[PDB]
């Protein structure tokens, strides 16, 4: 969109050989895009129980914040959980330590990993050109995105949505501390009273 | 007692230290040696030089110990 | 136009040239041939201007040569804080900071060490420490080890951090010589982004987690008790009962109603009487506006969006008749030598140091640190020094500037090139004034002896004869006193107790009280005045000689550091800027041993001691009064009167202290043997010792080589430094630990 | 592992693993055993 | 060519797969003098071999202690031994040290020298005591000898490489949950079966604090 | 920062007379780089919208400017004895 008012899109930034730096188009973009689905993720995952607790579609003993779940034990820690919030941080450090380093190694080389054997899954880990756009039978298992011009209106709509949830997990993360309740709360407290609860009345109250 | 038990300790440092004296001039560019030791031959010069005062003797006896004055760097006076 | 400008890789990471030790120089490329190689070595190991010619290689390495001078200091602070957290008696400190004396350091039961292993108190046993690290873990709130523990780690992992950045921004992705050029982008980035984000960082951190911690630390709480930082930080209601402020909860802070914020970012004089040290409220609000007043400071430069200053127009508009060009030039030096840059920072960072020793010997900023009369002093001393020793780098790498990077094609009658012109005016005037400081201000003690000793005290130059006194000084005093009542009215009290009329005391020990100056204290600060000008007379004459004198025109053309020109013109010894530098070392050296004199016979005569119920009894009889007015008195009533407990600390906690100034007086006396001497009768003596070597085959392939006369003077000033100021340390400990 | 040990013969070699070594030795006499005056074995 | 410890990543150029176990991993380039790669070949396989010899005590002592014979931990075991050890300590060790100076210098002069101790000097054995590979001895040190096969002496390389590895994983894993327990390693095996969903290595009150 | 509170009215015309100046000359913008009497009239980057160089820098300059003028004036009134 041409939004680039510091400068790190420069092809003159980190010229020469070598693997060379962070501040490239290349990782630039890889980051943009990673960044954009985690937060969409984390924005899917932060007020899915939150609506599903005020509907009463699952149960809202387990509908708690997102940051009352056990990522934060200052805030809170959810009690009935299978296992302790330490073992499903080594299960995630064991899993995603496996799912980023593939990720990585593929980055550094683009289709390794199709050809060393892992479980037999070489065939969905080949990817394409683009290190950020995989593709393949897993990754685009569903061909959906088949024909280039409705993949590059697919591609804008990814960046688009990612971009949003950009200042929708900063704005989940701010309210957050500076009200002490879920996002859809605040959603409710501004509808009900905007001019009550908005940010000049809720920078003056309490925790904030 | 503790008088031999120095000097032996003393005799070893000065004969280990002149048997890498001796082995590292005779080897090509030798004013790098110094700089840049050589650990196993710095080594069997360490665990050889348990019996040096008998070498120093013999060295002494065979004349290889001394040098003739005649290859000496002499002061003009 | 401001960008971030990389080249990638340009530096393969291997050991090829770790193996061969002479790389940087293609004269130390070839092999140690004579001993002097070595030294060479270890001396041109850092000068990267010989190096290479490429300015942006030298920026490459000096930018990775000051992430690897922070990885130190990040490792250095990080062990500091283990230390604190398992070698220690800090919780025992915390307890009781008047009765329990800090101890960071635990030696081993090997030899006899355990006797060093003194009774500090709180059933521990260690070495007294003097960096007042335990009153800076009680200003900002630190109460179990395990914090300092955590502290340490963190400090370890931003260490380790610091080393991968400089071998990543040296060896994989080297920054431009334009970046490095950007000038008024690294002044905004370092006026509102280090400096201003800092301050703002430790002011919200005093405000969140050091201010209840030390409310609750002087109340009589026990540091138990005394909730986390983090409880503080959550909850604003054990945060709303110390400071009733935070109800409101930043309410007036948007609504500019920052009086009601008058309880935790007050504007107080003097001390908290409870700890002697400055009210952490203050603190807060101080490093609040020091924030601020960064920031709005680092957006003054023009970077990328069309506002901003240009530094280089602001240079050439100041422009003044009777200086011709005004800073013309001055732009284009500073962005093209790395030499004139440091000279710059290199002086203000000593001049700030030495502001910084001034103002935390006389305001203290740490909880039970005034009584704590160790620390201060040895703080004081120490900050003394290094900033001594970085004025004096200052006029040395300027003195290097003017010999390499100076151009006159440049500058033609900008303000340094008629500094240069006139040159001799300005060292006649300072040789004259230098001349003139030390008769009436030596002359006088003379004097003052002589009539001491003629039995004529009537005839003194001290309060009971006639007498000099600094009415100035006293005038400002005065001013400072009455500075709360008319000119600061919303201050307090008077902003240090050095001016002041109360004294406070902490643990029945005085912590600052009012100060007293006389004819004496006249006397040492012209003394003072004398010796600093005669210094800065010596380091501006190399400064400025450097390029070329009346005797030798082509002085530029020998290099910086040159031992000579030969005999010729009677003996042109000495008269590199180096050498100039080199004597300069020394005389900062007799300017800093009579200034932290003058600090400690001061606070032991006039300041420290212990309060009684029938008046304030010092550390010393008040001697400074009547026995600093003659040289003989300062010998016999500071050298001599004290220094008693160093000679018999033998058998004590404190004899490490005797074994330092026993061999700080070796070090001090074996400089003067590469001192007086030269290099002719060493060579000659190295001669026989090689035929003696030749005699029986022992003959190095190194050739042996007497020291370089430019070497054999480094080394003297080295060991002459190093034996003067761990004397003046060990006697200064010694004394302030068996007594105070 | 080769240019790295070549490094690794030159100073610290004889600068700092004989001084460690020597020193160590030394420190491990002094403590196992006491303060001795007399070689009374 | 080979699965390395690293998919997609580059082998380095001294480990090109003719050893057992060769995944190529070696970021610190540790054994690439051919002298040093042999000397590190050894080192290997003998840390391998007495990890594998350790851990197989530790698992039948642990197992009998389970079942009920009078077996003591892993830890403390020749504490409790040496009260009814006929030997004292002391001369235990030196008579080891004494025995085991013979084998290991016989072998390493076998290492420097390869065949050098099949000469008949000891007892006059010349196929015995003589080196077959790097580190893999023959003769005696193979009574029912099936490395003769060259495709299954290869495999057997590759099995002992491997599991030797994962011996010196569990001695590292035994001496750490040990600290962390102070148990048996067989009792916290049955401790995860038991109540595989909270007793872990985070459960533990130590370690993770 | 109450609506109708003298602060608030203050801060408000500050912030108003800082944007307002910098909109036709008056002031050393973007587009008006500043000799001792703030001269020349240059352009850089692009406005987006309205005329006269006012990008997204010169807004938060000037709004910057004019925060920092009202806090001084208002906590120098209430100094004062005034609001
Ligand atoms: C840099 C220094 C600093 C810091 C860090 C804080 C921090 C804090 N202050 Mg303090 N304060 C400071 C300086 C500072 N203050 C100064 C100088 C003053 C003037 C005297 C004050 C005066 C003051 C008062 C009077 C009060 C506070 C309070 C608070 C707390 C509430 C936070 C808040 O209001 O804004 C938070 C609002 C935001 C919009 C911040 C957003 C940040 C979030 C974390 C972004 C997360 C985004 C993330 C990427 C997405 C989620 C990630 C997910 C995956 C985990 C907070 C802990 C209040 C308190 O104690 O309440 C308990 C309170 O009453 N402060
Ligand atoms: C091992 C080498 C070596 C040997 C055999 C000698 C032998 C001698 N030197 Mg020399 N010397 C050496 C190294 C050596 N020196 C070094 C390195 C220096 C520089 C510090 C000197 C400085 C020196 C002076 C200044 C003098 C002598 C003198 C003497 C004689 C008296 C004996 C003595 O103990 O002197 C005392 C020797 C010293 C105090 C030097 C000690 C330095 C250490 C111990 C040497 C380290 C070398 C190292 C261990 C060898 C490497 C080992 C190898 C396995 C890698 C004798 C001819 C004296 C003389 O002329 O008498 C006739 C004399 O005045 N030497
Ligand atoms: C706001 C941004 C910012 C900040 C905070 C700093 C901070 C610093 N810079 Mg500066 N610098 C900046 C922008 C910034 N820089 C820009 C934009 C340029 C180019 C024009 C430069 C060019 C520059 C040079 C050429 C040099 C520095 C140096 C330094 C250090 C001075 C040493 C000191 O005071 O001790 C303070 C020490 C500490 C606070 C210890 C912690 C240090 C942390 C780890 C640094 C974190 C700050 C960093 C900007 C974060 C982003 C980096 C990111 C890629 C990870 C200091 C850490 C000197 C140096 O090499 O030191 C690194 C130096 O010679 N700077
Ligand atoms: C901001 C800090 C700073 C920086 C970046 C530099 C950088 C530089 N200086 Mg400057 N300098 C500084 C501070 C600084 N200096 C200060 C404070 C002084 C006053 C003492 C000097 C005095 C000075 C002189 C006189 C000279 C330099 C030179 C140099 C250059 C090479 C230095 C070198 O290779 O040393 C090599 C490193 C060493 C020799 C190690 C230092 C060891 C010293 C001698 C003893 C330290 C002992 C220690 C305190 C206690 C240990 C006790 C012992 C028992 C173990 C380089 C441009 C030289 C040059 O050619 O400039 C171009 C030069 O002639 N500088
Ligand atoms: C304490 C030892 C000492 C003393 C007293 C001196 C004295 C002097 N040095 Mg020196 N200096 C010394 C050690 C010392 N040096 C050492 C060790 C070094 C090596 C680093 C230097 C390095 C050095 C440099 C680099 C410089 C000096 C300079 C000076 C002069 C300073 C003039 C001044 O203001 O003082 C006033 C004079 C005195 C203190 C001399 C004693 C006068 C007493 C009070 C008697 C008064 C006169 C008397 C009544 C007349 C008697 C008459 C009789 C004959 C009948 C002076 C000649 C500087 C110079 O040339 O002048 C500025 C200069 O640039 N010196
Ligand atoms: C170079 C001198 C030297 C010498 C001779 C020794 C020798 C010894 N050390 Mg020692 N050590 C040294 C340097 C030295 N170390 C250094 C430099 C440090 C600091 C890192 C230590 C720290 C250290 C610790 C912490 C311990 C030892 C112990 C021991 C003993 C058991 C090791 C063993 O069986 O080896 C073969 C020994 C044959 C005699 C042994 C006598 C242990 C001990 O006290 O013995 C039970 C012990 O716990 N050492
Ligand atoms: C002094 C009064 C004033 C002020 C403060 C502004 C300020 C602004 N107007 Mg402008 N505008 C003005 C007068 C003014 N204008 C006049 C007289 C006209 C002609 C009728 C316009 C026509 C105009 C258009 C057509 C647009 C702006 C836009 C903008 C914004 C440009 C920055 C931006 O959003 O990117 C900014 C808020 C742009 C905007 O807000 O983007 C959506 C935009 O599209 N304005
Ligand atoms: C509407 C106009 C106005 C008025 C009446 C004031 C009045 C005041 N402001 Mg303010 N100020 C204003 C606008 C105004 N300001 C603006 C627009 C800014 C932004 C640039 C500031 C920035 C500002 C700062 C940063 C500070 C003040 C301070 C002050 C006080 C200075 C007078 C004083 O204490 O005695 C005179 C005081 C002297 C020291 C005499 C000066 C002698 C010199 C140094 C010689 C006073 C309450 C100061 C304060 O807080 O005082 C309590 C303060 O720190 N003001
Ligand atoms: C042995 C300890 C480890 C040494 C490692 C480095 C070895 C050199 C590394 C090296 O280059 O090795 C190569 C070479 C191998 O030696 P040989 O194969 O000839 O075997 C002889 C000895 O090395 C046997 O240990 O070593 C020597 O020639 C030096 C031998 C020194 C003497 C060692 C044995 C005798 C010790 C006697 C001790 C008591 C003496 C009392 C009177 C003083
Ligand atoms: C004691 C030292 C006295 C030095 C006197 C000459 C100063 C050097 C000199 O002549 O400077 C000349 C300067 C006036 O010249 P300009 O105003 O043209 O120079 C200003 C530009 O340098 C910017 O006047 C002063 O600095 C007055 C204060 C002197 C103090
Ligand atoms: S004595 Fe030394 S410094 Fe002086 S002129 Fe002679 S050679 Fe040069």
């Amino acid at each position: 969109y041409g939004f680039d008012p510091l400068g790190l899109l420069d092809p003159s930034v980190s010229g020469g050989k070598g693997e060379g730096g962070f501040v490239n188009p290349r990782w630039l973009q890889y980051s943009e895009v990673i960044h954009a689905r985690w937060a969409m993720l984390g924005a899917a995952g932060c007020i899915a129980p939150e609506i599903l607790g005020k509907a009463g579609v699952i149960p809202a003993e387990t509908a708690v914040d997102w940051f009352r779940t056990g990522v934060i034990p200052p805030a809170g820690v959810y009690k009935n959980f299978w296992a302790d919030p330490f073992t499903l941080f080594f299960i995630e450090v064991v899993a995603i330590q496996f799912a980023e380093l593939k990720r990585l190694q593929d980055y550094k080389n683009p289709g390794s990993q199709s050809r060393q054997y892992f479980l037999g899954l070489e065939g969905l880990f080949k990817g394409s050109d683009n290190p950020a756009y995989p593709g393949g039978p897993f990754f685009n298992f569903a061909n959906f995105g088949k024909t280039e011009e409705e993949m590059k209106k697919l591609k804008l709509n990814e960046i688009k949505n990612g971009r949003l949830a950009m200042l929708a997990m900063f704005g989940y993360g701010a309210q957050a501390v500076i009200t002490g309740d879920g996002p859809f709360d605040n959603l409710l407290a501004h509808l009900a009273d905007p001019t009550g609860n908005n940010l000049i009345t809720n920078l003056g109250g309490k925790f904030g | 007692i503790p008088t031999f038990g120095f000097l032996y300790v003393a005799g070893y440092i000065g004969h280990v230290g002149r048997q890498y004296i001796i082995l590292s001039k005779e080897d090509a560019k030798p004013t790098d040696k110094e700089i840049i030791l050589d650990v196993p031959l710095a080594l069997k010069l360490a665990f050889q030089g348990w019996a040096w005062p008998l070498a120093s003797i013999q060295e002494l006896r065979n004349g290889s110990l001394l040098e003739k004055d005649e290859n000496i760097t002499v002061s003009p006076r | 136009k401001v960008k971030i400008a990389v080249d990638r890789n340009p530096v393969e990471t291997n050991f090829e040239k770790w193996a061969k030790p002479g790389h940087f120089s293609r004269a130390l490329a070839k092999g140690p041939n004579t001993t002097t190689w070595i030294w060479n070595l270890h001396a041109d190991a850092h000068d990267f201007d010989n190096h290479t010619s490429d300015l942006e290689e030298i920026s490459r390495k000096v930018f990775s040569a000051h992430f690897g001078q922070l990885g130190i200091i990040l490792i250095w602070l990080s062990g500091m804080y283990f230390h604190g957290a398992r070698f220690s008696n800090y919780e025992g400190w915390l307890s009781d900071p008047t009765h329990i004396k800090p101890s960071a350091q635990v030696v081993w039961p090997i030899v006899g060490q355990e006797i060093l292993n003194g009774d500090v108190g709180g059933g521990f046993q260690g070495i007294q420490i003097t960096s007042g690290f335990f009153q800076l873990w009680r200003a900002s709130g630190i109460t179990s080890e395990l914090q300092l523990y955590s502290t340490a780690i963190g400090g370890l992992v931003l260490a380790a951090a610091c080393f991968f950045a400089g071998w990543f921004h040296y060896h994989k992705a080297a920054p431009k010589l334009e970046w490095f050029q950007n000038v008024e982008s690294m002044l905004n980035h370092h006026l509102a982004g280090l400096l201003g984000l800092g301050s703002l960082a430790w002011a919200g951190h005093q405000i969140h987690v050091s201010l209840p911690v030390n409310k609750l630390l002087d109340a009589g709480v026990d540091p138990k008790e005394i909730p986390l930082p983090h409880e503080f930080l959550l909850n604003q209601s054990i945060i709303a009962d110390l400071y009733p402020s935070f109800s409101k909860g930043l309410a007036p802070f948007f609504t500019l109603n920052w009086a009601e914020y008058s309880d935790f970012l007050t504007f107080k004089g003097g001390l908290n009487p409870v700890t002697g040290g400055l009210w952490l409220s203050d603190t807060a609000h101080h490093h609040l506006a020091i924030a601020v007043l960064f920031l709005v400071a680092g957006h003054q430069y023009r970077t990328n969006w069309g506002i901003g200053h240009s530094i280089k127009d602001i240079l050439e508009s100041h422009k003044g008749p009777f200086t011709g060009n005004g800073h013309a030039g001055l732009y284009e030096i500073l962005t093209t030598s790395w030499h004139a840059q440091l000279a710059i920072n290199l002086a203000l960072f000593g001049s700030l140091s030495i502001i910084v020793a001034h103002h935390m010997y006389a305001m203290p900023p740490y909880p039970y640190l005034a009584t704590d009369y160790g620390t201060q002093l040895s703080l004081f001393t120490h900050h003394m020094w290094i900033g001594g020793f970085c004025v004096v780098g200052a006029g040395a790498h300027a003195a290097i500037f003017m010999v390499r990077d100076y151009d006159p094609t440049n500058n033609y009658n900008n303000l340094l090139d008629r500094v240069i012109r006139h040159r001799d005016a300005i060292i006649s005037h300072l040789n004259w004034v230098s001349i003139f400081l030390g008769f009436h201000s030596f002359g006088l003690y003379i004097h003052n002896d002589t009539m001491s000793a003629l039995g004529r005290p009537q005839d003194m130059f001290s309060d009971t004869a006639i007498q000099l006194q600094p009415v100035f000084a006293q005038w400002i005093q005065n001013t400072h006193f009455t500075a709360p009542q008319l000119t600061a009215p919303n201050a307090l009290a008077a902003t240090s107790l050095t001016w002041g009329g109360d004294v406070v005391a902490v643990g029945g020990k005085v912590a600052m009280m009012p100060i007293a100056l006389g004819t004496s204290d006249f006397l040492v600060h012209h003394i003072h005045a004398f010796t600093i000008h005669v210094t800065v007379l010596i380091l501006l004459k190399g400064v400025l000689f450097a390029r070329s004198s009346r005797l030798i025109p082509d002085k530029a053309n020998l290099g910086f550091r040159f031992p000579c020109d030969g005999p010729g013109r009677g003996g042109t010894c000495q008269v590199s800027a180096w050498d100039h530098v080199f004597l300069g070392l020394f005389w900062m050296y007799n300017s800093l041993s009579i200034v932290i004199f003058h600090f400690s016979w001061k606070m032991q005569s006039d300041v420290w001691g212990t309060v009684t119920d029938s008046g304030v009894s010092h550390i010393t009889g008040g001697n400074f009064a009547q026995s600093a007015n003659t040289i003989n008195g300062w010998l016999r009533d500071f050298l001599w009167a004290q220094s008693s407990q160093v000679i018999q600390s033998y058998g004590s906690a404190l004899s490490a202290y005797g074994l330092m100034f026993l061999g700080a007086h070796f070090v001090w006396a074996f400089s003067l043997m590469f001192l007086f001497s030269g290099r002719g009768y060493w060579q000659e003596l190295i001669e026989s010792i090689v035929w003696a070597h030749n005699k029986l085959r022992v003959a190095p392939s190194i050739q042996p080589r007497a020291l370089s006369i430019t070497q054999g003077r480094a080394v003297g000033v080295a060991h002459y430094l190093l034996g003067g100021i761990a004397t003046t340390w060990s006697f200064f400990l010694a004394r302030i630990i068996a007594v105070g | 592992m080769k240019d790295f040990t070549t490094y690794l013969s030159t100073a610290p070699v004889v600068g700092l693993g004989w001084a460690i070594f020597t020193s160590g030795l030394l420190i491990e006499i002094n403590r196992f055993f006491p303060d001795p005056l007399v070689f009374s074995f | 060519d080979r699965p390395l410890w690293s998919p997609g990543s580059e082998p380095p150029a001294w480990l090109d797969g003719s050893l057992a176990g060769d995944y190529g991993f070696d970021p610190l380039h540790l054994s690439e003098e051919p002298e040093m790669r042999k000397w590190m070949v050894q080192a290997e396989l003998v840390h391998a071999r007495w990890a594998m010899l350790g851990v197989a005590g530790i698992l039948f002592t642990s197992i009998a202690a389970k079942t009920g014979a009078p077996f003591p931990d892993w830890y403390d075991a020749g504490k409790e031994a040496i009260k009814t050890s006929p030997a004292p300590l002391g001369s235990l060790i030196f008579t080891e040290l004494l025995l085991f100076g013979w084998v290991e210098t016989k072998r390493l002069y076998d290492l420097r020298n390869p065949g050098s101790q099949g000469d008949g000097s000891f007892l006059g054995i010349t196929d015995g005591l003589k080196g077959k590979e790097n580190g893999y001895p023959g003769g005696l040190f193979d009574p029912m000898g099936m490395s003769k096969n060259e495709a299954s002496y290869k495999e057997a390389k590759v099995k002992e490489i491997k599991n030797g590895r994962l011996a010196m994983l569990a001695f590292v894993g035994f001496i750490a949950q040990h600290h962390a327990t102070h148990k048996s390693p067989i009792d916290n095996l049955l401790d995860h079966v038991a109540d595989p969903f909270h007793v872990t290595f985070a459960t533990n009150g130590v370690s993770i604090p | 920062s109450f609506i109708g509170s003298p602060t608030n009215l203050i801060m408000v015309s500050s912030i108003g007379a800082c944007l307002f100046a910098s909109r036709f000359g008056l002031a050393p913008s973007v587009r008006k780089v500043a000799q001792p009497l703030k001269l020349s009239d240059r352009e850089v980057l692009q406005t987006t919208g309205d005329p006269a160089g006012f990008t997204a820098t010169d807004v938060l300059a000037m709004g910057a400017a004019g925060h920092a003028i009202g806090v001084g004036i208002v906590l120098g009134l209430k100094g004062i004895g005034q609001l």
